[PDB]
RNA sequence: AAAACUCCAGUUGACACAAAAUAGACUACGAAAGUGGCUUUAACAUAUCUGAACACACAAUAGCUAAGACCCAAACUGGGAUUAGAUACCCCACUAUGCUUAGCCCUAAACCUCAACAGUUCAACAAAACUGCUCGCCAGAACACUACGAGCCACAGCUUAAAACUCAAA
């Protein structure tokens, strides 16, 4: 309100692709976690539930990143069977 | 007996990795470096996974950013447009 | 209450002190310093006034003089900041801890 | 870099409150979750809009707005063929990475070992 | 202790700026300060519209007063700055170059937690 | 060493007798605390 | 060459749109609620030029909270902005309702040209407490 | 565990609060 | 007679030190389609893609040069008590000879 | 959807005694409760350990007394929907209350249901199995966070806390 009115969250259209610009805008807001904040602050989340949610998301982040290290570490051994008839 | 191994602390030990700001003094008046660790569009302080700062430095940059923005040194909702030109050190990728 | 014009313990043995300008005297005095430093001096003054060798810092008498200084400081705090329940616990625990060390020296 | 799990859980010897409260034991499964379906789309809405505009601006007469009508029909045909193409595409190959079944085959060849 | 005063003053001319800098520094020494230095970070646009003393300010002149003061003088200095109508924003902090920098050996690597669950079959 | 370093520094302190001249000198000077870091740990002033 | 970042008001900027710089192009404001989308076109000096919304264009209750309603409202607002002489427009959206891009598409179909998209959706830094969660 | 013992004590407490209000 | 400590000290996989970025000659010993199963000494074999340039000068027995990044390639994951070995080492094929 | 508002809505500018995006993928401080906007001042007991349910000091939320503040939220209440009914769930409005000051009240699934200090490497589920020492507690279910007595700024309260009848299990 007290800042400069048209710098924050502003994307410029190129050639006339307004679709390549809105998608970009939604992507910065998603990457900075603005969109999920709006969705989570439509209704008040009581602090007990805040702690429970923000613990479930952190456990999900830990587990997801571990299966991703395992999927990448073993996608090399998805090569053709070296000894076909054993 | 002469060719049996010997107790020593590990050679070929690489020196520990150091942070981009290790040994430098973070100050709240340094709105040029603080702005580097903020987001160009929303002004959001970046996390460790983007900055790559040690815990000491992520804490000093966060505290200096908050001090400068409440003191009248830094914009809150954007990166001062004068600094969308300095050396990028953050592992983020908005455009595609 | 040591006078505001007194000098810090770490600095009270520097050979050039009486010749220095009055601004430097004010700058390393106790006026332009904090309360934790008055307590260091009150613990070494009280030190010189009570104990034998003021250079032990590992004895019952020495530990009682140290706890007694924190107790005045916890008391001086609880007089302006009255509703500070955390520092009221420290004082009452410390009054209790002085009383214990006191007993073991009495005995 | 994965977030650490050093003193986050309620364990014996930990001098802290638990940072995390996992409802399942934090051990990697031998399985990968199945691929989620795509959701509702509401396609051809814009062209349908341009078609229905002509109708109300022209007493609901087709011969009045053949081109807008044709736009609606061709968007419908392209939407149906996009549905068929997308079905056969998601059956053929997942974009970039691999199918959940084949990844489960890989994870079945190098299983997790939570025991001794 | 040693303090730094970050002072955003009004966008003014040289005689008025010298007058208000003199006023603030005399207020400091009247409160009992030994002033170390005056710095001019310079006149620049404000990051946001700071409204102070019934005016809406868009630009301002940034100055630093490095000084030493007694522990019981910062509050009176803050009150004086709050009543000055040429000061846009004055803030007194402990001076950064009185906290010594610790040596950092480096980023000590953290391993993967172990012995978090039992080795039962399950 | 601390006392001697402080002695040499007090000669350049602002006093009542130094105030107007030092105010004008500050008004003519400018200090810049701004500096940027690179991906390598090197300052780009 | 191309920049996603906009021109800083006080600087040289070679970019123009029919003579006007970035700072005098009129602004369309799209408030996208969960039940309505409202588009108002104003000049750079805040002179109202066009205002349309789903309730204005005829959708009465829950059909207002649709993309087609915001498209129709955008077409109407673009029409009135054309009769006030507007070609180029900078778009600011406030909200996360159904008809955000739908209102943008309605403006482009009506015949206005978008050069910048801004998002002024209100996010408190923990101000007022919102409603209780619904037991839906 | 279930909450059946808690349920019995909950119903006991409710009937008491109703008697004290009533009497 | 040489003791095993002597055998080890004076051996070329004990004079190599840290395997990372050490150039090593190896011999292709199996080919599947375009995956060349090479050796280089060591306990494990490395598997490399067929270099399309000179892509017929890589046959069974050809001596090649490899960069070497690892000698066993393993890692422990979330619930694991031991490591997940891929029973293969990691190297980058630079060329022939 | 209706009811409601139209003293309404959008842009802009002035403007808080309320609440503290991001950082926070960090795991810190505190005895516990609790603590994550900025600045300053004061300040985080004990150079064995355990130990007060005959004490002293605290203790989320809710609540009481008195005087203030008011954006928002909201028990109660009223209106509108729903339903067989709907004293609910859904919508709208508004109060006690949440805030500050002063005093109470002294309770939580106050639980990480895992005691302090010192040390080591298998019933089932869960968060692997133990040793020394000390304190606290516990001994079928229900009656029973009950009765009675005592104490207490509590008076629809809190702590402590039975028995009779019944059952052959819980
Ligand atoms: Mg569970
Ligand atoms: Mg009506
Ligand atoms: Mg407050
Ligand atoms: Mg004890
Ligand atoms: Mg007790
Ligand atoms: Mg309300
Ligand atoms: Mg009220
Ligand atoms: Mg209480
Ligand atoms: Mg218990
Ligand atoms: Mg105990
Ligand atoms: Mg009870
Ligand atoms: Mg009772
Ligand atoms: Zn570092």
């Amino acid at each position: 309100a007290k800042h400069l009115k048209f710098i924050a969250r502003t994307v410029m259209v190129q050639e006339g692709n307004v679709e390549s610009a809105y998608r970009t805008l939604n992507r910065i807001l998603t990457m900075d976690g603005l969109i999920e904040d709006i969705k989570h602050r439509r209704y008040y989340e009581k602090p007990c539930r805040r702690r429970q949610r923000e613990s479930y998301e952190r456990c999900r982040r830990i587990y997801n990143m571990e299966m991703a290290r395992k999927i990448n570490f073993l996608m090399r051994k998805n090569r053709a069977d070296p000894w076909q008839g054993c | 007996n002469e060719d049996l191994p010997i107790s020593m602390e590990n050679p070929y030990k690489e020196p520990l990795k150091k942070c981009i700001l290790c040994g430098k003094h973070v100050d709240y008046k340094n709105v040029q470096l603080l702005s580097q660790f903020v987001s160009p569009f929303t002004g959001c302080i970046y996390g460790r996974h983007i900055t790559g700062l040690c815990g000491k430095k992520q804490k000093e940059i966060t505290k200096a950013i908050k001090r400068a923005q409440i003191m009248g040194f830094m914009p809150v909702t954007y990166k001062d447009p004068a600094y969308l030109k300095d050396p990028k050190v953050c592992n983020i990728r908005y455009r595609e | 209450d040591p006078p505001p014009s007194t000098l810090l313990k770490d600095y009270q043995n520097v050979p050039g002190i009486e010749k220095v300008d009055d601004v430097v005297k004010r700058l390393l005095s106790l006026e332009m310093a904090n309360k934790k430093e008055m307590l260091k001096i009150k613990q070494e003054q009280f030190m010189k006034k009570i104990v034998a060798n003021p250079e032990d810092t590992r004895s019952l008498e020495a530990r009682i003089i140290a706890l007694s200084v924190k107790i005045r400081s916890y008391e001086e705090h609880l007089e302006k900041h009255r509703k500070d329940k955390a520092h009221k616990r420290y004082l009452l625990m410390s009054i209790d801890q002085r009383k214990k060390m006191l007993k073991n020296l009495r005995n | 870099a994965t977030p650490s799990l050093r003193g986050r859980l309620a364990r014996f010897g930990n001098p802290r409150k638990p940072v995390l409260k996992p409802n399942k034991p934090l051990i990697l499964a031998n399985r990968v979750g199945e691929r989620r379906r795509e959701k509702g789309e509401a396609t051809c809405i814009t062209e349908m809009s341009v078609m229905m505009a002509c109708w109300k601006q022209n007493e609901f007469r087709d011969d009045a707005c053949r081109k807008e009508i044709q736009g609606f029909l061709d968007c419908a045909a392209r939407a149906q063929e996009a549905r068929k193409m997308r079905s056969i595409q998601e059956t053929l190959g997942e974009s970039g990475s691999l199918l959940p079944n084949k990844l489960n085959k890989l994870l079945q060849r190098f299983p997790n070992k939570p025991y001794l | 202790p040693r303090y730094e005063l970050a002072l955003i003053l009004k966008a003014m001319q040289r005689p008025e700026t010298a007058a208000t800098l003199k006023r603030t520094i005399e207020a400091l020494m009247d409160r009992g300060a030994i002033v170390r230095d005056l710095e001019n970070l310079g006149e620049r646009a404000l990051p946001y519209r700071i409204s102070a003393h019934s005016q809406q300010h868009n630009r301002g002149g940034y100055f630093l007063v490095d000084f030493y003061a007694p522990t019981a003088a910062v509050e009176s200095m803050v009150e004086h700055l709050s009543r000055d109508i040429d000061v846009i924003r004055g803030n007194i902090v402990k001076h950064p170059l009185t906290q010594e920098l610790k040596e950092c050996e480096g980023i000590v690597p953290v391993p993967l937690a172990e012995k978090l669950y039992s080795t039962k079959k399950r | 060493r601390e006392v001697l370093q402080l002695q040499e520094e007090v000669k350049n302190f602002i006093t009542r007798e130094n105030l107007e001249a030092r105010v004008e000198a500050a008004l003519d000077s400018r200090k810049n605390y701004n500096w940027a870091i690179t991906r390598e740990g090197l300052v780009v002033r | 060459k191309f920049s996603i970042y906009p021109p800083i008001p006080g600087e040289e900027s070679s970019l123009r749109w029919a003579g006007k710089k970035f700072e005098e192009i009129p602004i369309a404001h799209i408030k996208a609620s969960h039940n309505n989308t409202q588009i108002q076109v104003v000049s750079a000096s805040n002179e109202p030029l066009a205002f349309a919304s789903c309730g204005t264009e005829g959708f009465r209750n829950a059909k207002k909270g649709t993309g087609i309603a915001a498209q129709t409202a955008g077409i109407a607002a673009a029409a009135r902005a054309k009769q006030k002489g507007v070609i180029h427009i900078r778009v600011v959206v406030k909200g996360l309702g159904p008809g955000r891009l739908s209102a943008m598409h309605g403006l482009i179909m009506g015949g206005l040209e978008v050069i910048s998209i801004t998002d002024n959706t209100p996010i408190p830094h923990n101000g007022c407490r919102p409603r209780k969660a619904r037991k839906l | 565990k279930n909450v059946l013992k808690i349920r019995r004590r909950k119903m006991n407490h409710h009937k008491y609060r109703k008697l004290v209000k009533k009497t | 007679v040489e003791s095993f400590a002597s055998m080890l000290r004076h051996s070329p996989l004990t004079q190599m030190g840290p395997a990372k970025d050490k150039l090593v000659i190896g011999r292709i010993f199996h080919i599947v389609e375009n995956d060349l199963y090479i050796d280089f000494g060591g306990k494990f074999h490395c598997v490399c893609r067929r270099p399309e340039v000179d892509g017929e000068k890589y046959q069974k027995g050809t001596r090649v040069r490899l960069r070497l990044l690892d000698l066993e390639l393993t890692s422990r994951f979330l619930g694991a008590t031991t490591d997940t070995t891929v029973l293969e080492a990691n190297a980058v094929l630079l060329g022939i000879q």
